[PDB]
């Protein structure tokens, strides 16, 4: 309840748990795809034709 | 209505954006502020979204499914001039930190698409809650780490000997944000970003668009 | 088991929506760790300089032979994790590509203080559309062999840092086979030394 949460932000200061802590995040930097060419080669570029 | 006159939709607002990078020496490649709806503003001008596809991922996750569903007053887009004069990183953070505003108490999740020739390069996904303060509910991503590919295109990009040379690289270079809330799964704004260098000397710009049609 | 002096994990599960993949719940055989720096980024945040850095006993590494055997939906993966100390941690965990960084995942949890113990929770965490996709189009490989080609290079490197003093708690890599059972997962603890 951040109604509830902003009293006592505001009574705590530097006490103050909060209740949802950062960090944070998922990055994703690559494709699947690039994967399993990399690891069955012509095999792999076989099977995603059906 | 006041919808159309700042990227905000029914459920959500963009109150600030920033990229920057800081050493203590700070240096905004691109920042945007804007207030709750109002009827201060005149309407944002329109931009066909089909004229837009082309530059961003299609199929399934796309951008045009995701206008053809969730409600077309959530979608806008920002043409960024950036600001790519400084001298630091020569010690440096990368960061970018946003904030939103909302009428509602909602978990909304924050997806960043880094695209280059429309195929996706990198993917940041966020998830904040909103802390109260007087009347508001405020959502906060603050100094949010930039990955590696973006610190590399940035600093190839710095150094290039020409802004012509400059806008050509950005030509093909786009950022697709989707924000969403996490249950209902309704997206509440989602913003292109388009790019080019600033003309200026000193200072960013940008110029913002509902998407139509 | 996986335990430094600060925390230890006693369980990690990945699971289908219920089929486990994988799960867990001294003298450990060793592994030098300078073996596998190919395995994961090597420069900087890399796993040597963070071998270097932190404390040695957090370093471990998990041997996997996941189990594929689902037509089952949820993809969840759930951890808990136990200290004496009272603190914040942040648990970050990269997969990687043939060593290069493809997915990160960071989380951040609190304590329940319970029994004797400060216990952390990182419950029903879902996987990134990377991984659904990944096990995806593995699961559905006609032979076993060309399953394990691709997870041969397919490896996770889990960092667990409390959050404040940023030392390192717990370090684990992993590395992966599938099963040669019908049914089933198995798995294997090293410590990682020098």
């Amino acid at each position: 309840d951040p109604v509830v949460e902003e009293h006592f932000r505001r009574s705590l200061g530097k006490n103050y748990k909060e209740p949802e802590p950062a960090p944070n995040s998922v990055s994703i930097t690559g494709s699947v795809d690039d994967h399993f060419a990399k690891a069955l080669g012509d095999t792999w570029l076989q099977i995603k034709a059906a | 209505s006041t919808m159309g006159r700042s990227i905000a939709s029914s459920k959500l607002w963009m109150l600030e954006f920033s990229a920057f990078l800081e050493r203590y020496n700070k240096h905004l490649f691109v920042h945007i502020s804007q207030s709750s709806p109002s009827y201060s503003d005149p309407y944002l001008e329109t931009v066909d979204i089909r004229q837009i596809y082309d530059k961003f991922p299609e199929k399934k996750g796309g951008l045009k499914e995701l206008f053809e569903r969730g409600p077309s007053n959530a979608f806008f887009l920002v043409k960024f001039w950036a600001d790519l004069n400084t001298n630091i990183d020569d010690s440096a953070f990368y960061g970018v930190s946003s904030q939103y505003e909302s009428p509602e108490n909602m978990i909304i999740t924050c997806s960043t698409k880094v695209c280059s020739f429309g195929k996706q390069v990198v993917e940041k996904v966020e998830t904040e809650y909103a802390r109260y303060e007087n009347g508001h509910y405020l959502y906060r991503i603050h100094r949010s780490p930039l990955c590696e590919y973006m610190i590399n295109f940035i600093h190839k990009l710095k150094h290039l000997p020409e802004k012509y040379m400059m806008n050509s690289v950005l030509e093909n270079f786009t950022i697709l944000q989707v924000v969403t809330n996490r249950d209902t799964q309704e997206t509440l704004l989602c913003i292109a970003y388009v790019f080019e260098v600033s003309a200026s000397e000193h200072g960013a710009q940008h110029h913002i668009y509902r998407l139509v049609k």
